[PDB]
């Protein structure tokens, strides 16, 4: 929602540095001579840089050694097409996504590739543990940089993640709009709160996801990307619990749009019925269960497998947890709609506060003035003749006598 | 393990909590290298060498077409 | 109301069995039936809701299913702890009427009883009163017959019957039936015998006194 | 945290009225609805009464058995749930429990259980009174004691109300001791018995007395249990 | 244009529900158990739900 507040980042920057590095001359002599003995090894570059290296399939060592004396039985035409079979499937997902693929397949690293290369990272158990266990996430979160095919190898860098946040807290706010409910169509104003997605506590401070849709969740392990992300302070969280916190301006958008919706979250579901919409919480033996009112109400999963809106059905989350229900007047009740300014996007609790605080000036103020600036006299006519005050006018002063 | 969620009437708002980071700070690089032969060219009309000449030629086209790739970073 | 129907009302078995638990109604209650354990004299515990959908905290060998007018509580693996009492409740309309109950006993070799017989003491004499006590201690299973014979004549509608709680180590029963009687009643006749019948013993032992010795 | 403490049970007499209470602790108790079940002693469970919230009206449902002389309540305002209970019968003597019906969603007027328990609350209706026990020996034979191992007793008769302490020789004997749960008799007082299987080579010559305490009574008895002649 | 005006749902829930039955004890045999003799069957769940 407020992705737009986020900044933009170079993604593969860092592989291509490293990419680039192995277009020097004797570079790619260094881990061929790396990799002569075994098939996994350390090299430090001419920069100082320190890479893992891994050599996943060797064809010099069977087109030179056992295909080429017979060039100088059926089975060594199977055994050749099993060993090219990666080198022709690498090449087709490179040849069409311009040799940057994202998620790193099986045919780029295998698992037991991918596995050894995180059994080989310089990062804590913790990190081997918790990427191991999530290689398919892992995989998602990788980038497989094509770099160069120099005399006699293919290469390319496969940019893995490095978790340096793990076991804070997390937890996502769901969001829906919030209106009156009046009789009259165009008669009701809504408000809805913006900062929906994830939140992370990060090195004293909030770690904030706009985009939920990117952060990635396996069992309740989030994995998300402080790429597209926002360093808040601790206070946001009071946004939930208090939203007209003066020590935070919590941000909202209103409109006039009062349409009736539905947001599934982890435990429940959150009914936005407005208008003359009927929208029911159901269950799969019973039937109906709850036939919402006029209003934003929740209803949690436990007991309940559909919400239906409208002509929309949702099945909600089967997950198990305790959802708590906090009681609250719905805080568009506390705005007048005369003076609530509807069209505000990028908005907060003050920012309307204020235009209506300054709404409200120019009407007390310009009746202030006004009313009464009638009290006092006016120009008497600009004629020739001299005028005195009677009543309310200017009688011609010649009437005396 | 033992998740949690509270809903707010007065703001119509949901928070999940109960959940653990993994955040993605850094970045990591490895290089991956496949060693290739400097073959010229399939020097040889049975059918077993059939195929293993036309794999062959899989072989040198699929290096040819990574090479006019790496032709550009 | 709607008519709640558990099967069976005992079950023996042994720790690491498969049990399962029935209950039937006598309408379509739409998948409103509830699963409740009870220990002996604490609160019951919510245990299964909806058909199959367990309570927060529940372990998983606890299975719940059925549809329609038969639901079946299943545990698969036993425990110790799960050695208790289960009810089953409908939530379709009002009343929210309890099942039978399901007493879940832990099954052991079977134990013929033994026997005794107490005739009334001199001090309860003299009040007005008598009470011959009969006692059946240390049998399994729990399902024992106890006939009063005052002068080879059975009796009824005076005997009254305790029993003990299955023996958290031996794993036994232990019953006491007090036959009561008025002081001239309990004067008036010589023998008084207790029969007990039990699966353990292929005939039934009669214990018996006579007023005097 | 969540916690249902019902109060206000004891002893009273039949056709006379007594009123409990269940104050909640732990959650909103406006939103929620409050139950009522009992158990009688040595029957199952039986449904008594249901309270919904304020938020779908105030309907009170009751069940048949106890529908016109009971009437369930409730005090949003200090967070409390009443059960008074009129025209009291002998047969309403049992444990009664304050539960919590839990909506079929988060809140929804379909409920699929009872999710809190309270621990209960012992109601008594008898017309008898505060009365000491009077303690009986069963004691074997002298002549045949019969099988090596025997057993004796003592016969806690006419008490009331529940319950005694029952102790073998001030605490020394407890293995082979058998306590039998207590019977309500036909004069509406209780009684018990309590056994224990000794070598039948000590009846001769090991005293053996039981303790019996009764605390509504003040009743301290110790009887010695020897065979006959 | 208006796609901010909708909804957030689910898309897996369902499939993911059922997915949860499976893991349960016995669900997978009386799968394995149906399908021993043809290819296709229709089976219903524990909790009743009858599936492909
Ligand atoms: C989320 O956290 C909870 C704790 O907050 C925890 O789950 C707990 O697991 C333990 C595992 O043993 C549970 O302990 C038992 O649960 C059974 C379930 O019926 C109870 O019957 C047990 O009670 C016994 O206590 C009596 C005392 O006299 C015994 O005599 C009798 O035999 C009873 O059986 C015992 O409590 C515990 O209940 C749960 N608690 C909760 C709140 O779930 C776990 O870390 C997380 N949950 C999960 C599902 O992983
Ligand atoms: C930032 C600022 O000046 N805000 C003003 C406040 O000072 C004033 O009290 C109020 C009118 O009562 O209007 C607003």
């Amino acid at each position: 929602f407020l992705g737009f507040l986020l900044g933009v980042g170079s993604a593969i920057a860092s592989g291509v540095a490293v990419c680039k590095v192995l277009h020097l001359e004797g570079e790619v002599n260094k881990i061929k001579s790396a990799l002569l003995s075994t098939n996994k090894a350390v090299v430090s570059l001419s920069n100082g840089v320190s890479v893992l290296t891994f050599k996943v399939l060797d064809l010099k060592n069977y087109i030179d050694k056992q295909l080429l004396p017979i060039l100088n039985n059926i089975e060594t035409v199977i055994e050749f097409q099993q060993k090219n079979n990666r080198l022709l499937e690498i090449t087709r997902e490179f040849s069409v996504n311009a040799g940057v693929t994202t998620p790193v397949s099986t045919y780029m690293l295998t698992n037991s590739e991918l596995l050894s290369l995180i059994n080989d990272m310089p990062i804590t158990n913790d990190q081997k543990k918790l990427m191991s266990n999530n290689v398919q996430i892992v995989r998602q979160q990788s980038y497989s940089i094509m770099c160069i095919i120099k005399e006699e190898v293919l290469a390319y860098v496969v940019q893995l993640p490095l978790y340096g946040v793990i076991d804070t807290p997390c937890w996502k706010l769901h969001t829906s709009p919030l209106c009156t409910t009046n009789t009259k169509e165009g008669s009701n104003i809504c408000l809805t709160r913006t900062d929906r997605g994830w939140y992370c506590d990060n090195a004293g401070s909030v770690s904030f996801f706009p985009q939920a849709e990117t952060c990635k969740v396996q069992s309740n392990r989030v994995f998300c990307d402080t790429m597209n992300s926002l360093t808040l302070p601790s206070e946001v969280n009071l946004c939930n619990v208090d939203i007209f916190n003066p020590k935070y301006d919590c941000k909202i958008m209103t409109s006039k749009t009062d349409v009736s919706s539905s947001v599934i979250t982890s435990l429940g579901a959150i009914v936005s019925c407005y208008g003359k919409t009927k929208c029911t919480a159901s269950n799969k033996n019973r039937g109906i269960i709850k036939t919402f009112s006029n209003g934003c109400d929740y209803v949690s999963n436990k007991g309940v497998d559909t919400v239906s809106v409208g002509n929309t059905l949702y099945y909600v989350n089967k997950q198990e947890g305790k959802s708590l229900y906090v009681k609250g007047e719905p805080i568009i009740n506390f705005y007048d709609p005369l003076v609530f300014p509807s069209d505000e996007f990028d908005a907060s609790i003050s920012q309307v506060n204020e235009k209506i605080n300054q709404s409200l000036a120019f009407i007390r103020k310009s009746d202030e003035l006004l009313s009464a600036i009638g009290g006092y006299i006016p120009e008497a006519p600009r004629d020739g003749q001299a005028y005195v005050r009677k009543d309310g006018e200017w009688v011609l002063l010649s009437t005396f006598l | 393990q033992n998740i949690t969620e509270e809903f707010y009437q007065s703001t119509c708002s949901a928070v999940s909590k109960g959940y653990l980071s993994a955040l993605r700070t850094g970045w990591y690089t490895s290089v991956i290298t496949i060693e290739l032969s400097n073959i010229k060219e399939n020097k040889c009309t049975d059918a077993k060498v059939k195929l293993i000449k036309q794999e062959l030629d899989k072989y040198k086209n699929a290096v040819t077409e990574l090479q006019l790739l790496m032709q550009s970073t | 109301d709607i008519q709640m129907t558990q099967s069976p009302s005992s079950l023996s078995a042994s720790v690491g069995d498969r049990v399962t638990i029935t209950c039937r109604t006598s309408q379509d209650v739409r998948g409103a039936l509830a699963w409740y354990q009870q220990k002996p004299g604490k609160a019951p515990k919510l245990l299964i809701f909806d058909a199959s959908s367990l309570e927060t905290g529940v372990p998983s060998r606890f299975s719940g299913s059925g549809s329609g007018t038969v639901f079946t509580l299943t545990i698969s693996s036993l425990q110790p702890e799960d050695f208790a009492a289960y009810y089953c409740q409908q939530f379709l309309d009002f009343p929210f009427t309890f099942g039978q109950g399901t007493r879940l006993e832990i099954k052991r070799t079977v134990a013929a009883p033994s026997v005794f017989i107490f005739p009334p003491s001199d001090e309860q004499l003299k009040s007005g009163t008598a009470s011959v006590v009969c006692l059946l201690n240390n049998f399994y299973p729990r399902e024992a017959k106890v006939q009063w014979k005052v002068d080879n004549a059975l009796q009824s509608g005076n005997s009254q019957e305790s029993v003990t709680e299955q023996d958290s180590k031996d794993s036994t029963y232990s019953l006491s039936s007090t036959l009561t009687l008025s002081k001239a009643d309990y004067e008036k006749h010589k023998v008084y015998a207790c029969e007990v019948t039990h699966q353990g013993l292929s005939s039934p032992v009669t214990k018996s006194f006579n007023r005097g010795e | 945290e969540v916690q249902l403490v019902e109060s206000g049970g004891g002893l009273v007499r039949p056709g006379r009225s007594l009123r409990l209470s269940c104050t909640v602790s732990g959650f909103s108790f406006d939103d929620s609805a409050m139950s009522w079940v009992r158990q009688a002693p040595g029957k199952g469970l039986e449904w008594i009464s249901f309270i919904k919230s304020k938020t779908y009206g105030g309907t009170k449902e009751y069940a048949a058995s106890v529908k016109g002389r009971f009437t369930i309540s409730r005090d949003d305002s200090k967070n409390i749930a009443y059960l008074q209970m009129n025209s009291l019968k002998t047969e309403d003597t049992a444990v009664y429990y304050c539960t919590r019906g839990a909506p079929y969603g988060g809140n929804s007027d379909y409920y699929y259980g009872l999710d809190v328990w309270g621990q209960g609350t012992t109601v008594t209706v008898s017309s008898a009174s505060t009365k000491g026990p009077s303690v009986f020996p069963l004691a074997p034979s002298s002549k045949s004691t019969s099988g090596g191992t025997a057993a004796l007793g003592c016969l806690v008769k006419d008490y009331f109300p529940e319950p005694v302490t029952v102790s073998w020789n001030s605490g020394a004997l407890t293995s082979g001791v058998h306590t039998f749960p207590a019977v309500l008799q036909s004069s509406g007082l209780y009684s018990l018995s309590s056994v224990v299987t000794v070598p039948s080579s000590s009846l001769g010559t090991q005293t053996y007395i039981c303790n019996v305490n009764h605390k509504p009574s003040n009743t301290k008895v110790d009887k010695k249990v020897e065979p006959k002649s």
